[PDB]
């Protein structure tokens, strides 16, 4: 466009037998016309052509007196241009270097008729009998229910929780139609909420809805953490109740509730909120640490767990579970504990463990031989190391026995190549260990944290020797007196080992001069006592008097009345209000990104992370019957500025896009 | 009117149907094969779906059951054939009647009358039109000669299933009639599978005249005057013409009158056309009757300024030619018009099509110019 | 005696308990000092192992040695089912060079019998103290690395010894079709 003359683009003339026919034809003409690159006055003309007075013919010099003809807005809501902008930006400014040939996991999916309705499963039974009947049925059933943790707890410990929704949604129908006997599926909660809001620019509720629609016959399970639902700090009761209500409304069937330091009055409100629903199941978990079968174990003994379980049963628990996060449960400990729990009480038992030392399936085999009703399993390509035991092993260990699960083994084996291809795609985010480590018996650390610890010690100094971090974690654990850590109290000890190794404190002189250090604020917040009380007791008869004379504790502001108003109604407003109230900064970034670049959650991992290559054609689904075909043609070298022009193809039409190359500045 | 309509066709006719439907406030659905995913008509519709297997793109459009299932899944109420493909296949009409989907066309019974040929001619002798000598369809040469022994020569030997100008020979005598008839039978068998060829008296220096007929459900027939398609290359239509010059008014009046009488007798309910050949002395021969819309209708649309596709769609919805205003005392042509088609055929090496990528496109326009169908830069 | 198939299956009509029992009877007639079972692909399940060990210990009067690989994962359970029925000795590979196609870890084996009547008597700290040397040695042998990504379920259909699978993966990388490895699996099956 030349900024010297008038702004005339095209004259359109329409004719007809009568005025209404000419007006309809002009409307069609102006709708079909498409101009992209500059701002156009088409919407004003469309508003003028759609005026009933104008169609009736009451034209007058003062026809413009009506105000809302001008600011009709709603210019184009153009999604293709924003998708193309984002794709070009990713292609030009891709941080990852060169790459092998592109891998397409979708080609590895087995053939199956995705037209027939899937057979009834656990959701039908839960609807028919309810929570109490479901629990009784599970207690009285000789089979051992398998739970799948590939969707949440597999890529969390191996791929930094960076698997998007496309692959899960693509593979869910096959799981629902070849395996209609799985007790439940864990696909929500934990750290997926924060990572989805922050690193992947996605909305977790849309993911939950998509997974619900994908699988209608299998129950869904979510890992709640007591007062702190998905965050890292206590939250008010109303927020927790609203969150439980929204989650059960979207389709969360089972809630697994645990706490860092095992104590009641930190999980009672969540249990009451679950029980108020009347259609959900509550599974209360007790955290396992130490080795009770040892003669010298004077703190974590059988009686401690027995009274814990008695309190949990007094609190109104529907399922009782044992949580092993480091892999410290041995066959004999498991046998005795399961036997005692099954003989004292009348509740089903759920067992969960990690495979860090190797060969933890033996524990499962010792548990279901004594009363255990259900176990957990991760898929074989994403199993082992710091993940959960393989599903094929679990199915094959009970075949042709009275404990048969009933799951076809060929069906479970048929889905492995897709998981292999998906793991091959997520190469830059690989964080798995070389193999099994014996040392975990001395420096017990949850499997989900060890990978990030290895990366942190690679990238933040001492990387050739990793021992110092191990005995520093041991020393920090011994200083505070045998803490029970999973998520909350794991990071405080990690930061304390970090400071200890960075300050030259060998093992014990930190307890001599605490006031002469830069103790991380999470540690002071632990010492303040907002996470509860330690099981063994306060480790500070000489550590600190009250806080070592630091200061005071920060206040908390009361919720604003409008938030309480919006929390009472069910809808997208409540979901947005929860997103903003839980993680403000990343949800604000996500809102800005979604305004800028529309909706990009439908893209694949390859397009999202790498970009566009020449010779390949991509299909992106916008709506039912609305699909976009995107390709690349060529790229020009940058001019005297940092600006380049990329020629792409959209629906078989050439499109130039101007992009900024941040490499040359 | 109809809530949604599915168009089982390809090209500019699909875009014309989409424009007509949008003018009437009706949703549109499109179907495409994998090999034709880059066509424009895919992105001009509200919803698009893929049909057929990974091969045979042409056979994908000739699949009644798949199209019916797709229309049922998409919640469509009507199917628009267009021209070509399954525009005259009675199976589509039967399948539409077997379900709740309406078919945009004359009727199921009328489609059966127009296929085998010469029973049109039986209907034209009954309706009382000027009709030419008709020969008995036979693939045998002795029988054809036994019928040919009483003919006014020369004779056109025409394929029975041949349509458009594909597979006819002019023989000036009967000595070369048997070899000619054998060649015609072999060509017809290789082309359409029917080895039968029929003779006909060969009228000298003809002119081809088209008459357009529009009719509603309860029964009312109107005509939109004549056209002219005399300019042909290898019997294929090339250049269209305005109302036919050097034609007296009595001639046009009686052409329109007997065309409308035949259309009313035949029990028609949609748009279509009748064909005639006119000779130096002047006579009507009634070659056939096309029960669909051609690519030349725009020409009449430029003289009678009457919409054809939208009127067809409203007629299929159960409207007569009274609320539409199409009554025969305000229909009068004014001006002349003509139409031409641009193809990739090379007039240098034969006339075979040439394939390639388009590296430059500049269109035109102005006063008295209309363009139908448009490609884009870089297309294949 | 080499172990193959799954005898606990109703339809196993070839490799049944009686076949192994007569094999062992012949071996004992031949003057064997120790009797052992060799599992090279990891196809021995806890119940099969329990019944076989019980039958062998009750019919004869020889010590039993058990050897297995950890290709499917979690084969230590088999060991735990064997020593609970009469098995006298087991095999173990060190933790940095264990798992995948290798033998079960030694630390797991020592910790699974601690403070039980089946105690091995091996210090666990002593076994753990030697791991960093094995880690450094494995890091040195980088160009000759051939381990699999992890545990595979498919071994139940295309049973292949663990020592051969690595060379098979390298051969199919370097001799043509490498993007798709299925064809070699069902071709070995065929
Ligand atoms: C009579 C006629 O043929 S025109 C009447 C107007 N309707 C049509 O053109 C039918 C199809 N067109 C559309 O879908 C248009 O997007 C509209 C007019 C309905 C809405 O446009 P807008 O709101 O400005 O943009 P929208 O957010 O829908 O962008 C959709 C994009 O996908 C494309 N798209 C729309 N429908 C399809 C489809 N069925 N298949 C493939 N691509 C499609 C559009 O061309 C557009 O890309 P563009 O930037 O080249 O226009
Ligand atoms: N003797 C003849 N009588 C009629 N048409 C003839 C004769 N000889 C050749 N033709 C040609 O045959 C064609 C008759 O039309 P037809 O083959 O039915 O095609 P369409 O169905 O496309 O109109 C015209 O192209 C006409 O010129
Ligand atoms: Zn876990
Ligand atoms: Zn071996």
């Amino acid at each position: 466009i030349s900024p010297y003359f008038d702004s005339m683009l095209v004259k359109l003339t329409c004719r007809g037998r009568d005025l209404p026919t000419a007006v309809s034809r002009a409307r069609r003409a102006i709708a079909e016309f498409r101009i992209r690159g500059v701002s156009t006055n088409i919407p004003f003309l469309q508003a003028v052509l759609d005026d009933p007075d104008f169609r009736a013919g009451r034209v007058t010099t003062s026809f413009i007196d009506e105000r809302p003809q001008l600011l009709t807005a709603r210019a184009s809501a153009d999604r293709g241009t924003k998708i193309l902008n984002f794709l070009a930006d990713v292609t030009v400014n891709n941080p990852y270097g060169s790459r092998p040939s592109t891998i397409y996991p979708d080609d590895k999916l087995p053939d199956l008729d995705l037209r027939a309705a899937p057979p009834a499963g656990s959701k039908q039974r839960l609807v028919k009998l309810g929570p109490e009947g479901f629990a009784r049925w599970l207690r009285e059933s000789a089979a051992v229910g398998v739970t799948d943790t590939t969707f949440r707890d597999a890529h969390q410990s191996l791929l930094a929780t960076r698997v998007r929704t496309s692959g899960l949604s693509r593979v869910a129908p096959y799981l629902a139609r070849t395996m209609p006997q799985l007790l439940s599926v864990e696909c929500w909660g934990g750290a997926t909420y924060d990572v989805a809001l922050r690193f992947l620019k996605e909305d977790p509720w849309e993911r939950l809805a998509t997974l619900r629609a994908a699988m209608p016959n299998i129950c869904l399970q979510m890992l709640l953490r007591g007062r702190n639902t998905v965050g890292y700090t206590p939250y008010p009761e109303i927020v927790t109740s609203a969150f439980v209500q929204e989650a059960t409304a979207t389709g969360i069937d089972i809630f697994r509730i645990f706490d860092a330091l095992n104590n009641i009055e930190s999980m009672r409100p969540a249990i009451d909120a679950v029980r108020e629903t009347g259609s959900a199941i509550a599974e209360v978990a007790m955290c396992y640490t130490g080795d009770l079968t040892d003669p010298g174990e004077q703190l974590y003994t059988l009686d401690y767990y027995l009274k814990l379980a008695e309190q949990i049963v007094d609190a109104g628990a529907h399922v009782l579970a044992i949580k092993d996060m480091a892999g410290l449960l041995r066959p004999p400990a498991a046998q005795r504990l399961v036997s005692a729990l099954r003989s004292r009480f009348d509740l089903p038992v759920h067992l969960h463990t990690h495979d860090t030392p190797g060969g933890q399936l033996a524990s499962y085999v010792a548990a279901w031989h004594a009363g255990a009703d259900a176990v957990d399993g991760a898929a074989a390509p994403l199993a082992g190391t710091t993940s959960q035991p393989a599903l094929s092993s679990i199915v094959a260990a009970a075949a042709h026995t009275e404990y048969d699960t009933g799951l076809s083994l060929s069906a479970v084996c048929a889905l492995e190549p897709y998981w292999e291809a998906l793991r091959k795609v997520y190469a830059p985010f690989e964080s798995g260990l070389p193999g099994p480590t014996g040392r975990v018996y001395h420096h017990e650390i949850p499997g989900g944290q060890l990978s990030n610890l290895r990366q942190q010690a690679i990238a933040l100094g001492l990387g050739d020797r990793f021992e110092e971090i191990e005995e520093a974690y041991a020393g920090a654990d011994r200083v505070l007196g045998r803490l029970v850590k999973v998520t909350p109290t794991s990071k405080v000890v990690g930061d304390l080992a970090l400071a200890l190794v960075g300050a030259g404190v060998s093992a014990d002189e930190f307890a001599s001069d605490p006031a002469r250090f830069g103790i991380p604020e999470s540690v002071l917040g632990f010492l303040r006592g907002e996470l509860g009380d330690p099981p063994g007791g306060w480790p500070e008869p000489l550590r600190t008097a009250a806080l070592a004379g630091r200061g005071a504790a920060r206040p908390t502001a009361q919720l604003a009345a409008d938030d309480e108003i919006a929390l009472s109604s069910v809808g997208a407003k409540r979901q947005a209000t929860l997103n903003r109230l839980l993680f403000p900064s990343p949800t604000k970034e996500f809102n800005e990104h979604r305004e800028a670049y529309g909706d990009t959650s439908q893209l694949s991992a390859n397009q999202f992370f790498y970009g566009l290559r020449q010779g390949e054609e991509h299909r992106v689904k916008l709506e039912r019957g609305v699909e976009l075909l995107i390709g690349l043609e060529a790229i020009s070298e940058p001019d005297e500025r940092g600006m380049r022009t990329v020629m792409c193809i959209l629906n078989g039409q050439l499109r130039p896009v101007l992009v900024r190359d941040r490499s040359i500045a | 009117m109809f809530s949604k309509v599915l168009v089982a066709n390809r090209g500019e006719i699909a875009i014309r149907a989409f424009r007509a439907a949008y003018e009437l406030g009706v949703g549109t659905v499109a179907v495409y094969p994998y090999e034709d995913r880059n066509s424009q008509h895919r992105l001009k519709a509200d919803e698009s779906y893929q049909i057929g297997d990974i091969g045979h793109p042409v056979h994908a459009y000739l699949s009644v059951d798949e199209i019916v299932a797709t229309a049922r899944r998409a919640g469509a109420d009507a199917i628009y054939p267009g021209y070509g493909f399954l525009s005259e296949n009675p199976d589509l009409a039967a399948a539409c009647a077997a379900a709740g989907i309406s078919f945009v066309g004359p009727s199921a019974e009328v489609l059966e009358l127009a296929g085998n040929k010469s029973r049109a001619i039986a209907a034209a002798r009954e309706a009382g039109l000027p009709v030419l000598m008709s020969s008995a369809p036979s693939a045998s040469v002795d029988e054809l000669l036994s019928v040919a022994a009483g003919m006014p020569f020369p004779l056109f030997v025409k394929a029975v299933a041949g349509g458009g100008g594909r597979g006819m020979r002019r023989v000036g005598d009967i000595a070369a009639l048997p070899e000619a008839i054998e060649a015609a039978s072999r060509e017809a068998e290789s082309a359409f599978g029917d080895p039968t060829v029929y003779l006909e008296q060969a009228v000298i220096n003809p002119r081809h005249i088209e008459v357009q007929i529009l009719a509603d459900n309860l029964g009312d027939v109107i005509h939109l005057y004549e056209r002219d398609c005399s300019v042909q290359r290898r019997h294929q239509k090339v250049i269209e013409l305005a109302p036919a010059p050097h034609l007296d008014a009595e001639l046009r009046y009686k052409m329109c009158v007997d065309a409308v009488a035949f259309a009313r007798h035949i029990g028609y309910s949609c748009a279509g056309t009748v064909e005639f050949l006119l000779d130096e002395r002047g006579e009507y021969v009634f070659i056939e009757m096309n029960p669909r819309v051609q690519v030349e209708h725009t020409v009449t649309e430029e003289i009678t300024d009457v919409d054809l596709v939208a009127s067809q769609l409203r007629i299929a919805a159960g409207e007569t030619l009274e609320q539409l205003g199409l009554r025969q005392e305000d229909i009068a042509p004014h001006g002349a018009a003509l139409q031409c088609r641009i193809t990739t055929e090379d007039p240098a090496n034969g006339f075979r099509p040439d394939t390639g990528r388009i590296s430059a496109l500049r269109t035109a326009g102005g006063a008295g110019v209309r363009l139908d169908g448009s490609t884009n830069l870089g297309a294949e």
